[PDB]
């Protein structure tokens, strides 16, 4: 699941048996480290036109 | 099983019979009347391809599309400003409620706003919020008026059409007490304002019970505001389908522009890219088609929406069915998210009554004709009363010019004329 | 501001009729040395008409004004050859 | 401006020029641990052959 | 800059013709952009398909123009219908819509050629130099109140008169610019005052 | 009558589907129409005999 973002700590919960999250559209919203297994949120970074 | 059309009324139609009511109801209805859509700005070159350059190549390789895409869109921004500015700013003097609020007898303390509140709006419009409920390009641009700004403008309107009535819009504020205005107003539609200085207390009543109901029926219904919350939904599902239209190979190997370069070599990469650009090109293009479509259909309604402010708000118009069922005698606009409300206050006369009614009377030979009126009868006695309230008064000359003889007319009947 | 920051212009606390649209009530215009000030957009003057249920202003004099309004019809009406278009 | 606009002369009003997007920086290479270590020490380092 | 919404339509369609033009001369994903290099420089089979490939980008292109016409054309066609009817309704009669045929009190409109539009001339009647008075729902001096048949009951203080709703013009009140109907005592804010009998 | 025109288009994302929902809002707006235009009046009269 590549990509890029701002990777930031959340509040949600998963179960020990799921993986990287998703929203209400087709992106990826939050993901599940496999190296300390914690929750992590992806946020796109700023961007907009001048 | 069949529809039906309602009920089946006869009205029993008669040369020689006419219905004059004896009452009248004030009741006020509402109109709801989007005027703006969300602004929104997707950006052509980050949609078709994130972080990637061959890309950005391929696609300005193929032209300006995205140019045009991003005219579109501000143009789109700029008509939905020019008509939310166009809708609700109609006046250029803001105006404020005078502290004591005697305005003839009636409660107008449900849609004039209150100092206890952050955002400086009414109980009607508190409601009307209340009822109404970034990824990979695409942003919302805020409105140019906010939501206190509208208030605001709402107020003044409120304020002018209370105080001034309608001068407001046609040059300088002139005051005028809400009696007065109501009775000119009256006298607009037919009716004699006499009938107002003499049942003021129950029109002002009639007009506080509608305005309860009003209330009830917006804090109830929760399907009142449908037009501006279709929108929003309308909107909401375009949106989700154009970013949910990423997640589409038309006719690749994958939908992943970092995939499809990592795993194929150079040329059928760049195939594959050619690929899915051209696929989000023409879904970005449908999307634009269907968002100015559904554009022009906003501006439509927004141009209704301030002609009817100008013409009913601003001031009295005639126009049967335009502003409210019944006779419009006066209206106030309130504010709605991405929409306006206005409260039709409308003339609906009840208790109708049989008489029977003729062309003209002759005393002596010459018929007399009724200025503004109609020549009803009860059986034994001849009164000329008004054509939307029943007043009986004597049939004198100073309200029947005498033109002619009795000798042509259809429908003569012998009657006495009483002289000063 | 709400749509963003604004990194050129200064923030004063006045009021104004605004020229250039910004976004959500601010509005940048060059006013006084001189610099673009970015300050909330106002909504006209603050009038305030002393209503009450004894008096009643009738005007006494009258200023007739030519207003103009320009209203497009038509367009420029072409018609394109495709044969020749797409192949010359 | 001028150079979006085509033109040398510029009125007065919003005008937008291009798009701003901050850029990454690093990669950060996620895996899981290594656990499932493949025996090759007692295939190269045997006792007998 | 009053000639705003002609120029704008004028600059739009400038616009539209030269990105079309532009976009005649673009790439489209091939090698070049001109059909005889593309013809006589590649095997017939290469050539048909960066021939396929021009045309597919060209008439998707020259689709897209042709929407934004029809969108254009219908935004005009609502525009001349709004200035038919406000033509029939100020200049060949007298509009009492409010807002409709200038701001203000309309009197008369001359309409006015234009390239590729209608400007009006909507005359206006707007008032000022107005000034209060103390006004009154209506009199009564025969125990009979006396509501005005057309005008304003204002006074300046000490004698009462009746004017014009647009003008003042003060009048003595005469039982022929008022009407009798039941007694001042079911108003609310009647006075007392004589009315002259002719 | 194919199954699998049917997942190559379906592979092309949601397009029909969004065509078809336009084609029922544009019933939709013809019904509605038809309503505000005709169905003005809440009661069925008749004519005198
Ligand atoms: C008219 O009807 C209202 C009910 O809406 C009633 O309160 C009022 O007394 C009636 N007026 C007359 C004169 O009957
Ligand atoms: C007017 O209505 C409000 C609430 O609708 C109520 O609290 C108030 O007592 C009413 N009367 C006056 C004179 O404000
Ligand atoms: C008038 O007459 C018709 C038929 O003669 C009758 O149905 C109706 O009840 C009467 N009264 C009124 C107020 O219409
Ligand atoms: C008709 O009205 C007059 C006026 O009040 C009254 O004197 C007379 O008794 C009425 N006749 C009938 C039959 O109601
Ligand atoms: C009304 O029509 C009837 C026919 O039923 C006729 O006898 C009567 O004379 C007519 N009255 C007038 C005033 O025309
Ligand atoms: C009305 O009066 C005239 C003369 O005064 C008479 O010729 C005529 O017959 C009368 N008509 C009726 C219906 O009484
Ligand atoms: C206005 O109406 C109120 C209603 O009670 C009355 O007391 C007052 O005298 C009237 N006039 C003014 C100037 O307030
Ligand atoms: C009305 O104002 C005009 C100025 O526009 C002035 O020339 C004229 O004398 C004024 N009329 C009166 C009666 O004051
Ligand atoms: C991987 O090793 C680290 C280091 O001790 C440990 O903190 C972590 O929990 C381990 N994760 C798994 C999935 O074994
Ligand atoms: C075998 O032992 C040598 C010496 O310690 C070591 O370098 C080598 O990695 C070992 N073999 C494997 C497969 O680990
Ligand atoms: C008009 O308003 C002024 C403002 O205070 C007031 O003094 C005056 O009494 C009012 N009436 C007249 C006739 O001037
Ligand atoms: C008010 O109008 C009367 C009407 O003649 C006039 O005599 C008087 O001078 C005017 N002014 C005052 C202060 O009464
Ligand atoms: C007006 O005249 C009546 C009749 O005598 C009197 O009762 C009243 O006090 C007078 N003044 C008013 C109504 O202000």
């Amino acid at each position: 699941l590549t990509g890029t973002g701002v990777l930031t700590e959340s509040n949600k919960k998963f179960l020990p048996f799921q993986q990287f999250g998703r929203d209400i559209a087709d992106t990826t919203d939050a993901v599940r480290d496999p190296q300390t297994l914690e929750i992590l949120d992806i946020t796109p970074c700023s961007f907009g036109g001048v | 099983y069949t529809m039906s059309l309602g009920a089946e009324n006869s009205v029993a139609y008669s040369n020689n019979s006419i219905a004059i009511p004896t009452n009248f109801t004030i009741s006020v209805t509402t109109e709801i009347l989007p005027v703006s859509m969300t602004k929104t700005s997707v950006d052509c070159t980050m949609y078709i391809c994130g972080d990637s350059t061959e890309c950005s190549n391929l696609l300005l390789q193929y032209g300006s599309f995205c140019t045009q895409l991003n005219r579109a869109l501000t143009g789109i921004a700029v008509e939905q400003d020019k008509n939310t500015q166009e809708v609700f700013a109609q006046v250029k003097q803001i105006y404020k409620t005078p502290p004591i609020k005697d305005f003839g007898g009636f409660n107008f303390s449900q849609i004039l706003p209150d100092p206890s509140k952050p955002s400086k709006r009414s109980f009607i419009e508190d409601l009307l919020f209340n009822k109404v409920t970034k990824f990979n390009g695409l942003t919302v641009l805020p409105p140019l008026l906010t939501d206190e700004m509208i208030a605001q403008y709402t107020s003044a309107l409120l304020a002018g059409t209370i105080t001034s009535g309608w001068t407001f819009g046609a040059g300088a504020a002139l005051q005028i007490p809400f009696a007065m205005q109501m009775a000119y107003r009256f006298n607009g539609i037919g009716v004699t304002q006499n009938v107002l200085y003499e049942n003021q207390k129950l029109i002002a009543n009639q007009f506080n019970s509608a305005i309860g109901k009003i209330q009830d029926s917006l804090s109830s219904t929760a399907s009142a505001l449908g037009k501006l919350q279709d929108v929003v939904n309308q909107n909401a599902q375009a949106l989700n389908t154009l970013v949910k239209q990423l997640s589409s190979n038309f006719g690749a190997i994958s939908s992943v522009l970092n995939d499809i370069l990592s795993r194929l070599d150079p040329p059928e990469a760049e195939v594959q890219i050619d690929r899915l650009i051209t696929g989000r090109l023409q879904s970005l293009q449908t999307y634009v088609t269907q968002q100015l479509i559904r554009a022009a259909e906003i501006r439509a309604s927004a141009n209704l929406a301030a002609t009817k402010m100008s013409e009913c708000v601003l001031g009295q118009s005639k126009r049967v069915d335009f502003c409210g069922k019944g006779y419009h005698l006066m209206s106030f606009p309130q504010s709605a998210p991405h929409g306006v409300v206005f409260l039709h206050v409308t003339y609906v006369p009840a208790q109708e009554k049989n008489f029977t009614t003729a062309p003209a009377i002759c005393h002596d030979g010459k018929a007399h004709f009724p200025r503004e009126g109609v020549f009803v009868s009860n059986g034994t006695h001849w009164f000329v009363t008004q054509r939307n309230f029943y007043e009986p008064q004597i049939i004198t000359t100073d309200n029947t010019f005498v033109s002619g003889n009795c000798d042509v007319v259809i429908g003569i009947v012998n009657n006495t004329v009483y002289d000063p | 501001t709400r749509a963003g920051c604004l990194i050129g212009a200064e923030h004063v606390n006045n009021s104004y009729e605004c020229d250039i649209p910004i976004g959500a009530g601010i509005c940048a215009s060059y006013q006084t040395s001189q610099s673009i000030i970015a300050y909330t957009m106002s909504l006209g003057a603050e009038n305030s008409v002393a209503y009450s249920n004894n008096s009643i202003a009738i005007p006494t004099n009258f200023t007739i004004s030519v207003t103009t309004e320009i209203l497009p019809v038509s367009m420029t009406k072409t018609s394109v050859d495709c044969t020749m278009y797409i192949c010359g | 401006t001028k150079c979006t606009l085509k033109s040398f002369t510029v009125e007065k009003g919003i005008y937008q020029t291009s798009n701003f997007r901050v850029q990454p920086t690093e990669s950060i290479v996620r895996f899981p641990n290594i656990t499932n270590l493949c025996p090759f020490g007692e295939v190269f380092n045997a006792t007998r052959f």
